[PDB]
């Protein structure tokens, strides 16, 4: 099946460069052009090029000219996009996409973050919540995970490694003093806690950290 | 550049109601306009090309029209895993550009906020903050009003709150507030509480614990 | 370089841009950078090109329409980035299509104006495609009293440089009160204006000697 | 080509006398043959139509040559209506020639 497998999240300082790259499996590499699209949070979708890959053939946006470059590795099956001379404007995160032949869109890859400031990355605190102290107030129970005081985006947040999906409520991370805080509940059955476990899993790449947190009855 | 225009950023509807979103070219782009659904923290998806062609594995629901320079996508019967951002492209020529989006947003019946409050954790008073958690979940419509208290006397000072996108299953609003102090500070007092005053009740939802 | 690498703009030949020689020395350790190509009836160009004495290239606006301009290559590197023959135009589609492409350069000056231009023979019919929409090409080049159509052949050719495909090279002269007339329905490698044309005493010939004062 | 000498490819392409015998013989209704080398390539389209009657057909065979050197490759790409070679004969110089003459040989 068609899969365009992209790169990590990356974070560098303002005025650095950066390579993504996406790597092309499940159709033959050389038939299709690449695309690169862009997305900033209130921008919505900009376009910046597209590249050829047998042939090397790079057309970029007029807006992108010397921000964007694009290369293609026709062995490994990748198409590399550098962006020079970072600025904030260019933290976003950026697409590439496979036309379904020569024109409109069909595939998409999964993304690759970029974010961009002179900031110092800062592990998250996690912390388990577990419900009040006193008795069922119900036939469900609701726990919860804070994450707190970390940089950059993104976090992941897991409930039991996936195996607990309904009933999950993440919260989009707020930003106070630089550093970004998120939150996430997950309401279970009187039945499955405290008599199961519960553990919430939360990794934070761009900081090399990864932890699970059982919940504890109180 | 070729301008789409989509100037719809929000669109109301209910389930298995039918809804139409508008996105014009600023000139002749012909019939090549694809439409994509981004749902909330996946990749773009498409569904339409040719403005009137349906993707293969896209619902029947989902159809797209043309006349001149205006695009309209239309669902009908919409579903609840229909929540997602909409965006129209004109694949005509170079470069190509991109609608603002349209969010498709849902009306449902008034739903009680389940509210949840949690006291700091072992792990975090050892490390010396201290953060009551209050979780308002589920409820409609999205307007919504928390008041933190703490020995009975109100408190704004050191809250935070975030609202999540409407849920994909029940379409409910859920937030989650929390309500950050020093150690030394939270073992000063008490009473704890948080209350949610909504539509649907009178009177506030109060929610509490004590040390 | 070769006479003719010189003629086109193979990147590593563009000191040889508007040069002129009464004798034109080609070496043979001379080698091709650029996206490999062939001249039918090479000796005939490159005799003629060599007696016209003069490389002396005068720029053209030709009015294309709705296909994107300036195609390049990593086979033909100019500097760090991608690049093509400096006096090519490599025309493609803009979006999902390639219009006809129907142009005319009148000759209203005192002397014969030389045209350079080819045709793209690309390896796949995806690559075709991809490039031209249309999955058959083709270019007519003509003037009041003669023509050339040229049908593009997609096809693999042993790799070179990275690719199997390939360019043809293909000239038109005009004469005062003529005019050049280009119609492509795409695999057009478009002319960017006319080499001057002289007559005298100019020529071209293969030798390793070293030159001395 | 990884010999010392060069090599004198013969091949041909195929023109049928009707659509029916193109498509009996091809499948695709329209051929083709791309002969090439590094420096040099050659596409012939066969053409399908009739030909006076010659040894009981109206159809034809159109031959042609490639030389390739020493280092060199050779590259054959048909979609169908190819008479393809079999092998390379060996190219010599030398004083050998051809002379068109109804002389009886002697000793
Ligand atoms: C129709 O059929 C032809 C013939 O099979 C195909 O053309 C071949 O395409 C392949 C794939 O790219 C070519 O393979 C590449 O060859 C390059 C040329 O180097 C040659 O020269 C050196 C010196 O003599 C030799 O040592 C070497 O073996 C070659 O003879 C290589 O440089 C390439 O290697 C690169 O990529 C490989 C990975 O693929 C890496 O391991 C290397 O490090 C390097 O980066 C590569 O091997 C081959 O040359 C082509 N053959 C010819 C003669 O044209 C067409 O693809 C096919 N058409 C289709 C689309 O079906
Ligand atoms: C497009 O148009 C052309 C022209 O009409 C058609 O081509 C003709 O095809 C027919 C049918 O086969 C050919 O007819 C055959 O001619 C053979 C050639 O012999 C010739 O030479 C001797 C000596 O000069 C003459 O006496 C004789 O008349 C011929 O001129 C004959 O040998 C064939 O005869 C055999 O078959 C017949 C039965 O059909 C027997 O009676 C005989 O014994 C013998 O076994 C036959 O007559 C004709 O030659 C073609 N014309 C030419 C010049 O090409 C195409 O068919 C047509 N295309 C289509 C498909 O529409
Ligand atoms: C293109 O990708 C290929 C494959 O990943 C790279 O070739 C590799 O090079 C490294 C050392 O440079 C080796 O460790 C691998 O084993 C090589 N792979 C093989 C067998 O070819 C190549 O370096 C890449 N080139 C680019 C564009 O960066
Ligand atoms: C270029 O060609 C187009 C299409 O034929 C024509 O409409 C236009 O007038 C031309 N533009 C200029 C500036 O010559």
């Amino acid at each position: 099946q068609v899969q365009l497998q992209q790169s990590g999240t990356e974070l560098k300082k303002p005025g650095a460069s950066v390579k993504i790259s996406c790597k092309a499996t499940g159709y033959t590499f050389s038939s299709y052009w690449i695309e690169w699209i862009k997305q900033r949070p209130g921008h919505g979708l900009e376009w910046i090029g597209e590249i050829l890959p047998e042939i090397g053939m790079t057309n970029y946006n007029e807006n992108f000219k010397g921000k964007a470059t694009f290369t293609a590795n026709t062995s490994s099956n990748t198409v590399y996009m550098q962006l020079s001379s970072l600025t904030s404007e260019d933290s976003a995160v950026y697409y590439c996409a496979r036309p379904y032949d020569y024109s409109w869109f069909a595939y998409w890859g999964q993304g690759t973050l970029v974010t961009v400031s002179a900031a110092k990355t800062t592990a998250p605190s996690v912390y388990p919540l577990a419900p009040v102290c006193g008795d069922t107030t119900g036939s469900s129970v609701t726990l919860g995970c804070l994450v707190k005081g970390y940089f950059p985006e993104p976090v992941t947040l897991t409930w039991n490694s996936g195996s607990l999906s309904s009933g999950v409520h993440t919260f989009p991370a707020v930003l106070q003093s630089d550093l970004y805080t998120l939150s996430s509940s997950v309401t279970v059955t009187s039945s499955t806690w405290p008599s199961q476990s519960i553990t919430c899993n939360v990794a934070h790449p761009a900081s090399s950290t990864k932890v699970d947190k059982k919940i504890e009855p109180r | 550049d070729i301008v789409m225009t989509q100037s719809q950023k929000f669109m109301s509807t209910s389930v298995g109601d039918r809804v139409s979103v508008t996105c014009k070219a600023s000139q002749n782009v012909d019939t090549n306009v694809a439409w994509y659904q981004e749902k909330p923290g996946q990749s773009p998806k498409t569904l339409i090309y040719s403005a009137s062609n349906r993707y293969s594995g896209v619902p029947d629901r989902f159809t797209g029209s043309a006349s001149g320079t205006d695009f309209t996508l239309t669902i009908t019967n919409v579903q609840s895993e229909d929540l997602a951002e909409y965006f129209c492209q004109q694949y005509n020529s170079y470069p190509y550009t991109f609608g603002g989006g349209t969010k498709l947003e849902i009306k449902r019946a008034d739903a009680a906020p389940t509210v949840s409050i949690f006291p700091p954790s072992s792990e975090q008073l050892t490390s010396g903050g201290a953060s009551v958690v209050c979780f308002l979940n589920n409820f409609y419509p999205k307007d919504i009003n928390v008041k933190w208290k703490i020995d009975g006397s109100e408190r704004q000072n050191g809250v935070l709150n975030s609202w999540t996108d409407q849920d994909s299953k029940d379409s409910t609003y859920s937030m989650s507030s929390t309500l950050t102090l020093t150690k030394d500070e939270y073992e000063r007092h008490n009473s704890y509480t948080c209350e949610a005053t909504h539509k649907t009740s009178t009177s506030p939802i109060v929610k509490s614990f004590n040390r | 370089c070769t006479l003719i690498d010189a003629l086109l703009g193979d990147p590593h030949c563009d000191g040889f841009q508007n040069e002129k020689w009464d004798l034109f020395v080609e070496r043979s350790k001379a080698f091709s950078n650029c996206y490999p190509y062939d001249v039918p009836d090479y000796a005939s160009l490159r005799s003629l090109v060599a007696s016209s004495g003069t490389l002396e290239f005068i720029n053209e606006g030709f009015n294309w329409t709705g296909v994107t301009q300036n195609g390049g290559s990593s086979a033909c590197k100019r500097g760090p980035d991608s690049g093509f023959f400096s006096r090519l135009n490599w025309l493609y589609k803009s979006g999902s299509t390639y219009p006809v492409q129907n142009v005319t350069m009148p000759n209203n000056d005192n002397s014969d104006k030389l045209y350079i231009w080819g045709v793209h023979h690309p390896s796949t019919d995806k690559e075709q495609t991809n490039l031209y929409v249309q999955a058959s090409g083709k270019v007519t080049v003509s003037t009041k009293r003669s023509q050339q159509t040229i049908i593009p052949n997609v096809g693999s050719r042993p790799w070179v440089r990275g690719l199997s495909s390939r360019i043809s090279i293909y000239w038109t002269i005009v004469k005062p009160g003529d005019i050049l007339v280009i119609n492509s329905n795409g695999n057009l490698i478009a002319p960017r204006g006319y080499f001057k044309m002289r007559t005298g005493k100019s020529s071209i010939m293969r030798s390793d000697a070293p030159i001395g004062t």
